[PDB]
């Protein structure tokens, strides 16, 4: 495979280069996995083999949960509530 | 067992007060008591080595994976009466340690991961279950976001477990690529000497093994030992350990690889050396784990290692768990708190503790020696057994990279004792508080297993003899 | 191929962002006015908002949700496969699914500004 | 070739007309019970051709739009694009109609505008959920991704006669996944595929419940009509097809532009609490009980 | 085997069949007739269809190259029955050949051409239509009376041939 | 009174769809040579309209009873040549 | 596990030579694995081709270093629409 | 309690031509299934002629462009005796 | 038309190469979030090219119409009450990716001889010089698509793997409500 | 042997008792009840690790 | 005004309560739990008394448990 293993080549060196960027080490890590699944759907639709694309919906379900736990650190971090809290208890 | 504990704790949470928690977490700690004491007879299983697959060839079953399991519930008894159970009766102890709505059942799934992790007979399950205790151990981690030296351990551990996680699934997937399968049962001799699939193994290894920090990538581990709470700590720095380290040795993958002795190696010098330019109490302690993560990767170079691994993986959970739950009786004769998380940062701080409590002192001396290497303790039984085995298979380097390595070791494992040992003339600003008498009792009970385990070390070498042959 | 690819598509492209990376070494050094904001002034006035933890978890959990329900897309294509094996598995799944229905439920996570 | 292109232009001729000519029959209701911009914007957008993804976001989401209309069917084998997977297109295609208030939040770079654009994505998805479970649950009887399949099964019954409440659901639903009261040069283009989604929504509960384009059986007329197969016969059955389709189309649009006139607005509190505390509970109900009932009867659907 | 991908191409051959297995003729019939006719195919033919299965099992991987004969066989067997088709039944074929292609390829919507072709067949050809697998308890599905689905138009010139026969009594 | 300006452009709309609806049916059928369309084909289904493409002579979906076909269909089977997807 | 079966529900392209293989190896055992190395390699062809894609290259470099012509019936490519035409 | 009883009745009476529908469907879906069933020997027979024919002219092309060199021709790939259908045909 | 069709596949990569580096080389995070959801439809594109128009059908709902949709949810709670992200220097860790990237181009320059005889296995592996036959066979009877197999696989084969992905959408429910509410 | 088994792990008990008290800087004669709990629990896990030990012979030796 | 009188304290009066001050989550559980239970007990009884299930669909051909008998016929 060429696609996804070049769009995973690209996206890990953007994460290792920037490594402070959290927005964008987060969306390479996202693109990292879409490279992985395109790989492991273009090998499991040559071989013709039905392992390979549940393998592939299971990455698909990971990492959905990853991201949304992801998003909740990045609003815990940033602080994304917001506060406004003054004059109050 | 656990299944049902997940949920259970899920609907009973819901609907109860915050107040509940140390309740609740009582309530599990009787639970797993009660199910490693009443459930404990399906090790008849498993008579003469005898090996069971479930669930359609998704899991193994086996007296190893029994034992890893045991050895789990008892890390996660000891940890969560840590949480259940108050230390000290007094607000302070009230903030400090206080666990949070949804920590119990955060720890209940790392734990299911785990096993699932140790159990894991197929790739799709060994990726699923890694996904679980990441995703997990991360909701751990930043669980407790209150301040600034929290959330960048919680950032950082993320981001580097999600670049693990994504090569161990690529070095996978390049797997069934080659094979057009995910499971190990369709490698035999034959197979690996006729193709060349060493490299992918290779990369699943090291993607599995960063994940609990070699060198050269041990250091964001490190920091983050150092600046999670030292209750969530004691848990982060050894469950996922003794998961990835057991999956390692049951799969079987390294035979005298060069790739991974040098990394284990290189582990053990960096522990042993980078251990002497500490400071801190928590820094310290990750780099003995560190030294001791490196002993153990010593034992993936060779076959026929069940027994001298799963030793020194019970001794070094028994020893690890007591070493931080000293230090956590420690806090009490201290002026300061540095904290709300992480209240001892310091080995300074220790200086004089023999004038506070002679037995807490002598009970952390006997851990320190015991991770030394001091006979009749059970860490140098366990160096021993590693020892003997790599003795077995040749490797003299490897002997004396190890006995230069635990000679290093020492020097910063003194370090504590001879602070401890020294003469505080500061008189305590907190006095004749009782601490817990079962967090007590049960510290106790490690350092009395740690002293007299060796008693029984005929016993254990005849149940592995008929048990795992 | 695929590690082959990766290995030597390493050093070119490493080079190359290494290079382009080297470059913002000096650069906009952010001489702007950094004065009011290094003392703890303000100058909105307004422009407080807010956002209830409630939204952010409404926006949050769609996701998983989203995906519960997208997994039950390969049961209703075999539905008929796997009928009562798969019933009770499927049966199980949402079960399981709704205790953490049940969690947000009970906890009020996602009740807005009330 | 050329057969293909008229029938593309004359669908696309139609589709514009109607979303066009739906903005007039909304300002003529609401005054009752109380177009042109695109050639001008067309023109703007080319000229402001990073700025390259933002200026080219309105017409492509207007594209988005239009282009969830390909699957539309009206009678048997009559529509653009017949996909086995027309129900997956469906939900993939409403799932990207959310980025288009977003972007038109961000389009005025204003900090209330960008509220209202949060707001409304987050309403949008919370209700895109339940129009998602919907969808499986009426899937659940067909076993199939085929929309032509979905509305063949329908011939026995219409699925809104054993599914009413989740025909109320669903209005309720749909009325609220587009902002519509009481359940509330880019502009004309947001506008327009604003009201392409509306009338794709209205089109999606026309298929999934109302039975889409049957009608009373015309089996003996047509025998006494006609006494053989001709091109009349094929025009009179596809013009009762699409007339059926088009005035449950027409009652559904009615009933969207009368909540608007109707029923005081909500507050978007509410909105999106109505959707997280009581539909989906009942929405994982009927997950429940659709299913087991079907197992007690053995019913499963085949494919 | 899947289907093709983005870009593909068929190329022909017109090389000559070898000399050493003999030339057979070969079915003609396009889908309807073969949808149509395929249930008297197979009661008429089935041992050689299980005789073609078994050598190709038996076989192991050559069943291509070592189960010619009996393909051969079935083929024959197959022309046969059409054959017998062709010249006997023509006008009940036609009607449900027709009506088949005219109502999507659904059994559903051709009962009346169904029962008149079967009735010929049953009359003078000597062959039943059933369905393997049933239990004496459930009544077949090709025999039932007043459908739960019903075909969206019913077919003119059919009907009109079942209100013939059932003036002349034949059903 | 029911408001007839009120309800024009929805019969506007009625009118259009009705209409682009027969149009598009009467198109269908000329595009299939008088019959009806086909929906939700399997690959068995595609794999008899080759086949019957492959019978006819390529004449659309024109169906053929005779038993013994011609001698053109012995030679006329083709097979797909799938490009190396990389 | 989901081994062994293919994205319609059916057996793989590899079936054949893995159940081969699996046989081989269980009527043999660990000191006579050896003797199961050409249910392997077939494997291994059925999945990757490189002999076969070594035997291609070397038909194609004699064709292409070839200039007399060739006396044998060759393949003729057709489009879609001209499938059963003539 | 009026409309909560007709609205039982409306869904009961819905549920059961629905529920029926699919039973239906299903002997339908049999029929058609037995349908294809018996259609298969006849079909793949064909095709298995076919590929025999394409199969042998492949080799015949092959060894005949090879003619004069020391190449063999009919060795297949594989190790076993058993009948290969030749893919990776060389693009035209 | 032949033209065109022979090189969807090559445009798509090229494409998605474009879209990668249009990533990896921007300052506002929303010209990244923009980016990765072009390369998400280059994907689905390539995906439909091979022929899973279901798995790109799945990825423009997922990935695009959830995931991409609370990034860009996320990044524009961070932009209406302006709090600009302080850009730290990379500086402190170019060093060591100049160790490491020197050491893996010594690693694959000391090969050298043995190049001639590794560097032609990835020679031939560029070529893919060989179309595949696409063969018919009638052995398949019932309609059975890829979503059905899968559900297929899922529910009888792989139900374990099922059930304990029903556990981590659990975790993925209780962990943001864990760490986003604070309790009582 | 049993009985010194027994003994061995009531000792045992007793010593954990014994290091409790003095870690919580209280005399060991504190909570006599406690060392007697002590002494039959750990008693107890040495009878049933006896127990393994004896099965394990057991079934080391009937395989002969 | 109202107040909880709990689900354990008396289980009628605990679902009289929840059907009539909590009506949504009260039909939620109605319908959620009938399925499985209504299954479970009613399934058997539907069996028994109703309509006996469905016989098994074919999946692929039936191929006959048995050896290759010698036919006559159609031979070249
Ligand atoms: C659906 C399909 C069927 C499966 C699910 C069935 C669920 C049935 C739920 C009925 C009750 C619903 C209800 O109102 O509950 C309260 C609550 C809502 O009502 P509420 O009054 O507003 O609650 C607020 C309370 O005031 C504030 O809370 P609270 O103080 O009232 O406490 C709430 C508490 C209490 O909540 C409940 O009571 C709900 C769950 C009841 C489960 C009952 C299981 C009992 C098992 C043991 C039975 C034998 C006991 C021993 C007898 C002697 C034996 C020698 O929640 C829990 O702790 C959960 C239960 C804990 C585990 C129980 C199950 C153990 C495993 C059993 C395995 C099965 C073995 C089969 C053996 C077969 C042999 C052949 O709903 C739930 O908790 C949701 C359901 C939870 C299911 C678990
Ligand atoms: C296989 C090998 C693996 C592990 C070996 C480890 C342990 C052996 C097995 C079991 C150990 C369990 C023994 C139960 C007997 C222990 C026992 O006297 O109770 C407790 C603690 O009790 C646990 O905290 C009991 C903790 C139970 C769990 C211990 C696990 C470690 C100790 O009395 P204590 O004088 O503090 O007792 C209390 C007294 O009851 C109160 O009235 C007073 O108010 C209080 O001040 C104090 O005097
Ligand atoms: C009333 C039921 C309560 C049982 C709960 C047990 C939890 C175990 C948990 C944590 C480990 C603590 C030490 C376990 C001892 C090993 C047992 C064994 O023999 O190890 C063998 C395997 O040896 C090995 O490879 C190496 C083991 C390394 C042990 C290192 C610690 C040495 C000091 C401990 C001496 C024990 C002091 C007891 C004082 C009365 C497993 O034996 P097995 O798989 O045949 O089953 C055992 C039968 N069982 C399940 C009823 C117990
Ligand atoms: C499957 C269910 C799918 C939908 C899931 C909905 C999730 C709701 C979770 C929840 O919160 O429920 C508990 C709820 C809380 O009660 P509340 O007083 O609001 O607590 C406030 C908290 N401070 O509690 C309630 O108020 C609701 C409790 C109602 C329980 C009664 C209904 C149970 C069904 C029994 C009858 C079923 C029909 C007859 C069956 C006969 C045979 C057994
Ligand atoms: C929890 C659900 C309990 C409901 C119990 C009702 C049973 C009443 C008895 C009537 C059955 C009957 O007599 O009609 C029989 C019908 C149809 O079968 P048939 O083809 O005509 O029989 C011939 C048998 N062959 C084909 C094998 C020859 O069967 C049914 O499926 C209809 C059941 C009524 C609707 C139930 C829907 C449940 C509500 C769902 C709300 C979410």
């Amino acid at each position: 495979m060429f696609i996804g293993t070049i769009i995973l080549v690209l996206s890990f060196l953007g994460f290792v280069f920037n490594r402070r960027n959290i927005i964008l080490a987060f969306i390479c890590l996202e693109t990292m996995l879409l490279g992985i699944n395109l790989i492991l759907l273009r090998n499991s639709v040559l071989f013709d083999d039905i392992s390979g694309s549940l393998f592939a919906i299971v990455i698909i379900i990971l990492a959905g949960v990853e991201s949304a736990i992801g998003l909740s650190l990045l609003v815990s971090y940033y602080r994304l509530r917001g506060v406004i809290n003054s004059y109050g208890i | 067992m656990l299944i049902l504990a997940i949920i259970s704790l899920i609907t009973f949470v819901s609907m109860s007060k915050l107040s509940d928690n140390r309740a609740i977490i009582r309530l599990i700690n009787i639970y797993l008591i009660l199910v490693l004491v009443l459930d404990s007879f399906l090790y008849l299983l498993f008579l003469n080595n005898q090996t069971y697959t479930v669930m359609g060839e998704l899991l193994i079953f086996n007296s190893f994976t029994f034992y890893i399991d045991m050895l789990i519930y008892f890390i996660m008894i000891v940890i969560s009466s840590l949480y259940g159970y108050n230390l000290y009766n007094n607000n302070l102890y009230k903030t400090l340690f206080e666990p949070k709505k949804e920590l119990i059942i955060l720890f209940l799934i790392n734990i299911l991961g785990a096993l699932l992790i140790v159990h894991s007979n197929d790739f799709i399950t060994l990726f699923v279950a890694i996904e679980l205790q990441s995703y997990s151990i991360y909701l751990i981690t930043a669980i407790y976001n209150s301040s600034y030296k929290a959330s960048k351990a919680s950032m950082l551990y993320f981001f580097m477990g999600g670049i693990l996680s994504i090569l161990i699934a690529y070095s996978i997937n390049t797997y069934y690529s080659v094979l057009n399968s995910y499971t190990l049962h369709s490698l035999d001799s034959l197979i690996i000497n006729t193709l060349d699939l060493n490299l992918i193994l290779i990369a699943l290894s090291l993607g599995l093994l960063f994940k609990i920090g070699i060198a050269p990538l041990h250091k964001w581990l490190i920091s983050i030992y150092e600046n999670t709470p030292i209750l969530i700590t004691i848990y982060i720095s050894l469950i996922p350990k003794i998961s990835i380290l057991s999956y390692l040795v049951l799969s079987n993958i390294s035979i005298n690889s060069l790739v991974i002795s040098i990394l284990a190696i290189l582990t053990l010098l960096v522990g042993s050396v980078g251990g002497l330019l500490q400071i801190k109490i928590k820094r310290l302690l990750a780099f003995s784990g560190l030294t001791n993560a490196g002993y153990m990767m010593l034992l993936l170079l060779l076959n026929n290692n069940e027994f001298s691994y799963l030793y020194y993986i019970t001794q070094y959970s028994i020893s690890h768990l007591a070493i931080f739950m000293i230090i956590i009786f420690s806090i009490y004769y201290i002026n300061y708190i540095n904290n709300q998380y992480n209240p001892i940062i310091y080995v300074n701080q220790l200086k004089g503790l023999i004038h506070d409590n002679a037995y807490l002192v002598l009970s952390m001396a006997i851990v320190v020696f015991s991770f030394i290497g001091i006979p009749p303790l059970l860490g140098f039984f366990g160096k021993l057994n590693i020892l003997m085995s790599i003795l077995n298979n040749g490797y003299y380097f490897i002997s004396i990279v190890l006995i230069v390595a635990s000679l290093i070791s020492a020097l910063y494992y003194l370090y504590l004792l001879n602070v401890s040992i020294q003469d505080k003339n500061n008189i305590l600003i907190n006095s004749n508080e009782t601490v817990s008498s079962v967090l007590s009792y049960i510290l106790s009970s490690l350092i009395i297993l740690i002293t007299f385990g060796f008693i029984y070390n005929s016993l254990i070498i005849d149940i592995f003899n008929v048990y795992f042959n | 191929n695929t590690f082959i690819i990766f290995i030597i598509l390493i050093p070119i492209v490493g080079f190359a962002l290494l290079a382009v990376n080297i470059l913002l070494a000096v650069y906009k050094p952010y001489n702007e006015k950094l004065g009011a904001f290094e003392c703890g002034l303000t100058s909105f006035n307004q422009t407080r908002l807010a956002f209830n933890a409630a939204f952010i978890l409404v926006a949050i959990l769609f996701l998983p949700f989203d995906l519960e329900i997208s997994t039950l897309l390969p049961y209703v294509m075999s539905i008929y496969l796997v009928s009562n094996y798969g019933f009770t598995i499927v049966l199980l799944f949402l079960l399981i699914l709704i205790i953490g229905f049940v969690y947000e439920i009970n906890t009020n996570a996602l009740k807005i500004n009330k | 070739m050329i057969i293909n292109i008229v029938e593309i232009l004359i669908f696309l001729v139609c589709v514009l007309f109607s979303v066009a000519y739906l903005t007039v029959a909304e300002r003529k209701t609401l005054a009752y019970m109380q177009y042109y911009g695109l050639l001008q914007a067309f023109a703007d957008a080319v000229k402001l051709l990073n700025y390259i993804i933002l200026v080219i976001s309105p017409l492509i989401t207007l594209i988005t739009a239009l282009i969830g209309w390909v699957v539309i069917p009206l009678g048997p084998g009559i529509t653009l694009g017949e996909l086995n997977l027309g129900i997956l297109f469906s939900l993939a295609i409403g799932s990207l109609g959310v980025f288009g208030s977003l972007l038109s939040g961000w389009s005025s770079n204003s900090k209330y505008s960008l509220l209202g654009s949060i707001r409304s994505t987050a309403q949008l998805i919370s209700y895109e959920l339940i129009l998602t479970s919907i969808f499986i649950i009426i899937i659940m009887f067909v076993s199939s991704l085929n929309i032509t399949t979905i509305i063949e099964t329908q011939r026995v019954v219409w699925y809104c006669i054993p599914l009413l409440p989740l025909l109320l659901i669903f209005f309720i639903a749909s009325v609220a996944e587009t902002a519509r009261p009481p359940f509330d040069s880019p502009f004309v283009f947001f506008f327009l595929a604003e009201y392409s989604n509306i009338i794709l929504i209205s089109a999606f509960n026309g298929y999934l419940l109302l039975g889409g384009y049957l009608s009373f059986n015309y089996s003996y007329l047509f025998n006494i009509l006609f006494n053989d197969y001709s091109y009349v016969s094929f025009l009179f059955e596809g013009l009762i097809n699409s007339s059926a389709y088009a005035i449950k189309l027409v009652f559904l649009m009615f009933s969207f532009i009368w909540v608007r006139a109707a029923f005081p607005r909500f507050t978007y509190d509410n909105l999106i609490n109505f959707c997280w505390i009581i539909l989906l509970p009942l929405l994982f109900g009927i997950f429940l009980i659709i299913p087991s009932t079907l197992y007690i009867f053995d019913s499963f659907p085949t494919l | 085997p899947r289907e093709a991908a983005a870009h593909w191409v068929p190329f022909e051959d017109k090389a000559n069949m070898p000399d050493n297995v003999p030339d057979v003729v070969e079915v003609g019939a396009t889908s309807a007739p073969l949808l149509s006719a395929s249930y008297f195919i197979g009661a008429k033919c089935k041992p050689y269809n299980d005789d073609f299965m078994l050598c190709r099992e038996e076989s192991q991987g050559s069943g291509a190259i070592d189960c010619l004969k009996e393909g051969r066989r079935v083929t024959r067997c197959a022309v046969s029955v059409i054959e017998d088709i062709n010249k006997s039944c023509l006008d009940e074929f036609r009607l449900h050949w027709q009506c088949l292609e005219q109502n999507n390829h659904q059994l559903s919507g051709c009962r009346k051409a169904e029962a008149l072709l079967n009735k010929c067949v049953f009359t003078k050809l000597n062959l039943e239509k059933k369905i393997p697998g049933l239990r004496p308890d459930e009544e077949p599905v090709f025999l039932k009376k007043d459908p739960w689905i019903k075909p969206a138009v019913d077919d003119f010139k059919s009907v009109r041939a079942y209100a013939e026969a059932k003036k002349n009594g034949t059903l | 009174a029911i408001p007839f300006e009120a309800l024009l452009p929805y019969g506007i709309i009625f009118g259009l769809l009705t209409a682009g609806g027969g149009a598009m049916q009467v198109l269908h059928v000329y595009r299939n040579g008088g019959v009806r369309d086909r929906f939700a084909i399997d690959q068995w289904d595609s794999q008899m309209m080759e086949r019957d493409l492959r019978l006819n002579g390529g004449q659309g979906r024109k169906q053929v009873d005779q038993a013994t076909a011609p001698e053109a269909f012995k030679h006329n089977h083709v097979w797909k040549s799938e490009r190396p997807l990389i | 596990t989901a081994a062994g079966i293919s994205l319609t529900g059916g057996r793989n392209r590899c079936f054949s030579e893995w159940q081969s293989f699996m046989h081989c190896t269980a009527k043999t055992d660990a000191k006579s694995r050896a003797q199961c190395l050409p249910n392997f390699e077939d494997y291994m062809e059925c999945l990757h081709h490189t002999k076969e894609k070594a035997r291609l290259r070397e038909i194609e470099s004699v064709l292409k270093q070839k200039k007399e012509g060739l006396e044998a019936p060759p393949v003729k490519v057709i489009p879609v629409k001209a499938i059963g035409l003539v | 309690l009026v409309y909560l009883a007709a609205l039982c009745g409306i869904c009961g009476y819905g549920f059961y031509r629905a529920l029926g529908g699919i039973q239906e469907r299903r002997e339908l879906k049999r029929e058609k299934l037995w349908a294809r069933i018996y259609l298969m020997p006849l079909l793949q027979a064909e095709e298995d002629r076919q590929t025999v024919r394409r199969s042998i002219a492949q080799l015949e092309r092959e060894k005949e462009i090879m003619k004069g060199t020391g190449f063999d021709v009919d060795k297949s790939v594989y190790n076993d005796g058993k009948f290969h259908a030749p893919a990776l045909m060389i693009p035209p | 038309m032949m033209y065109l069709t022979y090189y969807f596949i090559e445009i798509t990569i090229f494409l998605a190469i474009l879209c990668t580096i249009f990533i990896i080389s921007a300052k506002n995070p929303m010209v990244s979030i923009l980016y990765m959801i072009a390369l998400f439809v280059i994907a689905a594109m390539y995906l439909y090219l091979i022929g899973l128009g279901i798995f790109s059908l799945l990825y423009i709902m997922i990935y695009i119409g959830a995931i991409a949709v609370l990034f860009l949810f996320i990044i524009t709670l961070l932009d209406i009450n302006s709090t600009e992200l302080s850009v730290k220097s990379n500086i402190r860790d170019l060093p060591l990716v100049l160790i490491s990237l020197i050491v893996l181009t010594i690693s694959g320059l000391m090969i050298y001889s043995n190049d001639s005889i590794l560097i032609n296995k990835l020679l031939e592996a560029f070529g893919n010089d060989y179309n595949t036959i696409i063969t018919q066979d009638w052995f398949n009877i019932e309609n059975t698509t890829l979503l059905t197999t899968i559900g297929n696989v899922l529910l009888t084969n792989n139900a374990f793997i099922l059930l304990v992905l029903a556990i981590v959408l659990l975790l993925g429910i209780i962990g943001p409500i864990s760490i986003t509410m604070k309790h009582k | 042997a049993l009985f010194t088994s027994l003994v061995g792990a009531s000792g045992l008990g007793f010593a954990t008792k014994f290091l409790s008290n003095k870690i919580r800087l209280k005399p060991a004669g504190y909570y006599p009840l406690g060392y007697v709990f002590s002494g039959v629990a750990w008693a107890g896990l040495g009878l049933v690790l006896h127990n393994v030990h004896q099965h394990s012979l057991e079934v080391l030796e009937k395989k002969k | 005004i109202n107040a909880n009188p709990g689900f354990w304290n008396g289980p009628f009066r605990y679902l009289r309560w929840s059907a009539h001050n909590r009506p949504h989550l009260f039909f939620a559980f109605a319908i959620g739990i009938a399925g499985p239970v209504a299954a479970l007990t009613l399934t058997p009884l539907r069996r028994k008394y109703l309509y006996p299930d469905h016989s098994p669909l074919p999946q692929s051909y039936p191929l006959p448990q048995r050896a290759r008998e010698q036919l006559t016929g159609f031979d070249d």
